[PDB]
């Protein structure tokens, strides 16, 4: 039931012939799977954590400097010196200013000046590195068990609650689980805890208790101050001067100043990051996907030999609309003949009590022995008018239903979502909701082989290039003077500008 | 100092990237308030790309080119 | 944030500018760096450039204007 | 004598037949103007001082957010309405969350949320306006009058040097000056400190004790929080959305974030802009120029009827040359027949023993009665050897001197330093050593319209687009149809070229 | 007469009417100056000397190493690191080792590794600076007072021989000197020691107690680990890696060599230097030239009016001839006749007696009054047969002479000598045995116009390349007989050519 | 280490130079050493110079500078 208010919600429907799906589970999403005589599941990857993250190289961002200090010689002498330059925690420079009678030489002419300043950190960030086999992945498993709608994002108790809602740890070194659910047997799941988002070209930074994840080139791009991530007391700081200005003041002194503080300009270069999180000394994130295989074969109803319920139902409160389509429907069931079996029919005319519409909680039970208990239902009603008809004899209980749409509008919708999902994950894709196929593997090949090729091409590109590379493509195809050119640069174009103008 | 910027993680996850708020914004304000603050350059760049250009499209071509490389200095 | 580049007073006094010692490592550096890191961009925009130019000269001054326009998105 | 161990160092050989010559001081230079029959003065611009400048405009670099609240609203139910929205010390978004019955809503859907935070500055910047009539020059006068070489750099009791030494102070209240000069009689300026350098498009900008001076239409493009006038307590700032970002993960919830102090950020922007300093309330800047005329009419030498020296000279320390060619030649000189004049020759042939060189310490003379007493002359050599001859009769002493290089060398070195200040100062290079004539008001005249239409087209561009646009503009020209247009290209490429490639 | 047994010896046959030559002194020469009626003088520069030298830089050549370390990282961890890396006197370097299960690391790859070794100089060379203005040459001066053979090379006592000798030390502030000769007058010396050989352009190098005089350039690009000629007591040395070597063997192990004592290749990089000497602090240098201009107005003969002698005359030892062709003769007399005039003719033909060959020593006298005194005269014969007759009356003596050789090849032999001394001095040569006039002058300026375009063209070639450009430059001139360009090119050639195969 | 070789201060002085009895001998014999241990290395020249060459005098020179080439890399 965990799925009912997500916005980001799909529907497998398993199925019949095998008991395995294979199913990729994504952070800002949830899974809603139904099979034909088996109690409908949710699943939902909440959290990514990354442990044992070792320091790679830790940057300077905010600095001081102190004890500056000047020397100079006279012309066709050599080159100043002080003792400071001696001294590894000193920044020098060297340059020319004029010298002559007036400042005590006995020649005119370029003489050598040096300045030095102890250079001091108190600001600094760190980059660390995430190995594929120590992510962790947690995945949530609900059970549409008629619970009412008051445990929908309920955690009150949920340890208690072991036979609706299940949590799953999905380490590298522990890629398939076998999940029981209490009298709806068990199911079991084979995951790729490995070939996820891919965390091999990513570091994890920290600043200022905020987190990143940021490519490895970007993070090695940096010019700042930087020393090693191993551990030492004093560390030496490389390329100092990326934080300290010298300036020759008209041939007469020269004098160091530091640069502000980095952060800010850091943050704007950021800007397409990823953002993070932490736990202790653990990352913690919130992207990314999951590819498993679900077995479903031990999974079984629970009540599916129960007695249909005799007492009167009444509507708990009004049936609700989802953005799917669907409808939830709470239900009060008085008198006590202990777990029943609800009635319950969605029919387009009430004379005829004929099914037009499925259900989405498969076996709607009441599920308590008490005497005014709740229950919830999920329905798929049909476009245009419906009853969903609760109860039996004389004491059924109607509601009149709406659902405005198209069964086109639906699949032009469903079309827009299966090519957001193919512009997000790539040939993943068609591993979503996939039992095998002669066509699944052919279209998984070609996208492989188009997508390494595209991402070859136009892989570093914005927005503002992708569109312009995008237009001039459509212009070059648009006179191209034979065909298969053409068609060729109008296509590519058009896809640029599609990426170019998504969102999320 | 010059800092490198970071390239777009749009469409790798579901997820917002950081200010995903002004990715568009960025490069359309720096430009325009640049081609504000100096005209004179969009009438040297009309000549170049005219004298360059032999076909009308060849000239808008050139002309968009230049406009575009001044701003971003690159 | 975007934050406008000041324009150089270079030439305009005696005197020498703020940041005067990185005036040419900036766009160097990045625009080198852009480079060799995607060399596939410089394959397209070869190929755009050969197909819109006419005369060798107009296809190489759109190769480069092209090549100078990816690094720095502008 | 304070221009000499000068590198940046001007020789106006006055006019002969006038007596007013138009000069140009620098802040980084220093000019020597030597007429016929008057004394060698120097002139050096030393500092520029700006008063009670206008406040313009604040931007906030550092800031806070503290105070965050929310509120939120079911689907179909309009949007998020906070208090807060109202006051103006607080900054504020709204956004849509998904809804449903698991938060407690009883419809399913987008969601309207609103989210405020209470703004604060930490640190801000300042912008001020210099008026002309702030403006305050003080330039220095130096007398060639035989002073010693411990004196070139020396202010030790400057204040009763009043012969030698003298002060000037220049405002837009008083740009005539006349300055006394003891027994050398006195010269007379008269300058325009209402057109040195145009602060008029220029702001003052003060960041954390840190000056410079900045373009207007630069600094009016900050994309930070502001606010315009004076600054007092907990103020009211402009665009605070500038350093507050708003987010909403996954449409479950909104938070704000304030971004990093935007010091090292400016400091990155401010590139090419000039540098200042303060003196409490006052901007002291070292950049720029004052265009001067000097009226030299009660200007006299001193001690042009004395009577020559008959004691015997001596070098005090090794005649040495300085960067352009002349030579500083100390003598000490026993006897005491009081204040008299130097017999000195420089000849590049004993046997006529002709004159062959010129001085630049006109009349040198001994300026004591004492028994040993010394005295500096600076003398501009002939072309490779010569001698330098001191004294008369038999205690005469001689100094070798040989001046590599030659006329044609000298020539082209001053038409370099000419082309310099003509980039460097316009139109205003014309009147640099001027004494009148048509050929330099015509001259003037047509820089002044060549600049203008330059600077309109050209203005703002960096050494990247210089070198870019030249080289195309070069293309341009060598494939042009024929004359008057293709020469025109190449000219203004190759100076395009010219200046992507100079210094300083 | 200190310049009769030399080999590298001119003759500069004065003026009549003139009373002042130019001449050139060179380090490996004499030259020998007669006049109608004035004493012949012998110059001859011994020493030159420069005191107060600056160093300018040390560069070690003979290092060790100690105190080596190494550390390791496992991969994708980042670089190593040592706190000998925060030690400037340690040189470091990193490079990568094959790590894995077997080294005690987690993963397989290429981990980092560190080597640093602590840098000591043991052996190090010296450059110093040489100003112009510190040089003090020594010339000395002998006359022909005919003194007899044993005083050629003779210095005993020569402190009191203060008429036939003299020591003249020639400085920038003293570079005209009087020097009295006793009875034979006084001469006047105005030499130039500012512009003899371009000390400007070299430094003077000190190794192991031997000193050069070498280039700034090579001494600039010298790749041995340096720092500064500004002592302090604990140096700096920058470079340090120009004397040690890092090597990782088969990617399990670095490890860090130095290089050997550099003494020898320093030794063979110096082959075309000059060598030196030292004489406490200062340099001794014994190459280069000095020009001066002699002025002998104050010069007479001392003994012109002396009577003949009447006594006896002896050859003391025998006529020999000196390399030039002069003949040297020493008598003896006896007689005390106190100081007389010795008679002597040199004549082809003893019926007439008429002298058909010159004198060098001018008035040859019998200086000492006692019984038996020698004396020495110089005579330059003529070609062919000859009698030296010597003596009055019926006991005088005779010589028989020799003189093989023409007037012809006595022109060819100067025409050579000539051309030597154009190519070791340039247009300096035209001032030497030169009284003026505009033939002169004209080719002076011709010869400084050529010189510098050819020094500019190919200036620092060795024999190798100047053998081979020369020949290309004859053959391209043979098959190319455009106007006036054949002949140019095959006599650059010749001029090349003839330089490669020349002797020191 | 490559230290950097001396120019010749011959005809500068009188005097003779440093190491001036070897100024020929540094030369010559490293040459022909190279040349005696290399024979193959001449024909491979013959066959360069006289396919580069046009005139028989083209083609000598042609050897003869990739002959001075080879023993001294350059
Ligand atoms: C519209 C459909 C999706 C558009 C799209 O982006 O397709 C993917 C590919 C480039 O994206 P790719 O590198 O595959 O992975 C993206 C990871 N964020 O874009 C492509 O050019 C390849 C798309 C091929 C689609 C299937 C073809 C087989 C039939
Ligand atoms: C090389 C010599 C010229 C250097 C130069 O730049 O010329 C000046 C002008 C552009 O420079 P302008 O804007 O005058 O001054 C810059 C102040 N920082 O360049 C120009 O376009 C105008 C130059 C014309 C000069 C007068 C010629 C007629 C006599
Ligand atoms: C044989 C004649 C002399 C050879 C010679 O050296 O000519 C001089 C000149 C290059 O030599 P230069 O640089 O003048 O002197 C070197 C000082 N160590 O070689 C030249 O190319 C200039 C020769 C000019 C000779 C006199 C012409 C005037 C008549
Ligand atoms: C949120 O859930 C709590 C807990 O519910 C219990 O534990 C669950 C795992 C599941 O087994 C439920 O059926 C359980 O009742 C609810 O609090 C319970 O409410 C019932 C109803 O009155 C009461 O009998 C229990 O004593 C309560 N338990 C506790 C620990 O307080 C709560 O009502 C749910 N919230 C909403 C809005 O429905
Ligand atoms: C720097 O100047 C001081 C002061 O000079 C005096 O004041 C000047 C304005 C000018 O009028 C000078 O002629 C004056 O002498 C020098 O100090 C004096 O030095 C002289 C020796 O030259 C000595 O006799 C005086 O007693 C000194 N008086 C004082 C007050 O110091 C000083 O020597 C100068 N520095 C150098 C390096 O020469
Ligand atoms: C080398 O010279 C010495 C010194 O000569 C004396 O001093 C000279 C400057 C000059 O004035 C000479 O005329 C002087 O005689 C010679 O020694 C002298 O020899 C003479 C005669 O043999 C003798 O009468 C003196 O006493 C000697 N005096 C001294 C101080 O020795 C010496 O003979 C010369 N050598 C040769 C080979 O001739």
């Amino acid at each position: 039931i965990r799925c009912i208010g997500i916005g980001n919600r799909d529907f497998i429907e398993g199925m019949s012939g095998g008991t395995w799906v294979d199913i990729v589970l994504e952070h800002g999403g949830c899974v809603t799977v139904m099979s034909n005589n088996k109690p409908t599941l949710d699943f939902e990857l909440v959290t990514t954590t990354a442990s044992n993250m070792a320091e790679v190289r830790s940057y300077c961002y905010e600095a001081n400097i102190s004890e500056m200090a000047s020397d100079s010689r006279c012309p066709t002498q050599g080159e100043a010196y002080l003792d400071k330059m001696a001294d590894s925690q000193f920044v020098c420079k060297r340059g020319y200013v004029d010298r002559g009678w007036g400042n005590g030489c006995g020649l005119f002419g370029k003489g050598s000046i040096v300045t030095c300043a102890k250079f001091t950190c108190v600001k600094k960030l760190t980059g660390k590195s995430i190995q594929p086999e120590n992510l962790e992945y947690r995945v949530l498993v609900s059970v549409h068990a008629s619970q009412h709608g008051g445990m929908i994002n309920n955690d009150t108790n949920h340890q208690h609650d072991k036979e609706n809602r299940a949590r799953i740890d999905i380490t590298a070194s522990a890629p398939r689980v076998e999940v029981e659910l209490g009298s709806f047997g068990s199911i079991s799941m084979e995951c790729e805890p490995r070939s996820g988002l891919n965390f091999g070209d990513l570091y994890y930074l920290t600043m200022n208790n905020k987190h990143w994840l940021v490519n490895r080139d970007w993070f090695h791009d940096l010019s700042l101050p930087w020393h090693t991530g191993a551990t030492s007391n004093n560390h030496h700081w490389n390329n100092k001067e990326a934080l300290v200005e010298f300036r020759e003041a008209h041939a007469k002194k020269q004098t160091a100043v530091v640069l502000g503080s980095q952060e800010g300009a850091v943050h704007a270069a950021l800007a397409g990051a990823l953002e993070a999180e932490s736990d202790g000394h653990k990352a913690t994130i919130y992207s990314g996907h999951l590819k498993c295989r679900l077995k479903l074969d031990k999974l079984r109803l629970k009540g599916m030999s129960y007695a249909l319920c005799t007492g009167a139902f009444t509507f708990a409160r009004t049936p609700s609309e989802t953005i799917h389509g669907t409808a939830t429907v709470e239900l009060q069931y008085a008198g006590e003949d202990g777990p029943c079996k609800v009635p319950i029919v969605i029919t387009s005319d009430t004379n005829s009590m004929a099914s037009t519409g499925r259900l989405i909680t498969a076996n709607p039970v009441v599920t308590e022995s008490g005497a005014n208990s709740k229950m919830m239902v999920e329905i798929d009603p049909p476009f245009g008018d419906s009853y969903i008809i609760v109860g039996t004899g004389t004491t059924k209980i109607t509601h009149h239903w709406h659902r405005a749409g198209s069964s086109i509008g639906r699949a032009f919708e469903a079309t827009m979502r299966g090519a957001k999902r193919m512009a997000v994950l790539g040939d993943t894709a068609w591993d979503f909701g996939s039992v095998g196929g002669m066509f699944n593997s052919v279209g998984k090949f070609v996208h492989q082989v188009f997508g390494s090729a595209f991402k070859a091409l136009f892989g570093g590109m914005s927005w503002f290039t992708q569109l312009l590379i995008g237009f001039l493509l459509i212009w070059m195809g648009l006179n191209a003077r034979g065909g298969t050119v053409a068609m060729s640069f109008m296509g590519i174009g058009a896809m640029l500008i599609f990426l170019a103008t998504s969102v999320s | 100092i010059t800092l490198p910027s970071h390239a777009s993680q749009k469409l790798e996850t579901r997820s917002s990237t950081w200010l995903e708020s002004r990715e568009y914004s960025k490069y359309l304000i720096k430009v325009e308030n640049w081609i504000l603050r100096n005209p004179g350059y969009a009438l040297v760049a009309a000549v170049i790309g005219w004298t360059l250009g032999s076909s009308r499209s060849q000239k808008i071509i050139f002309v968009t080119l230049l406009m575009l490389v001044a701003p971003a200095y690159s």
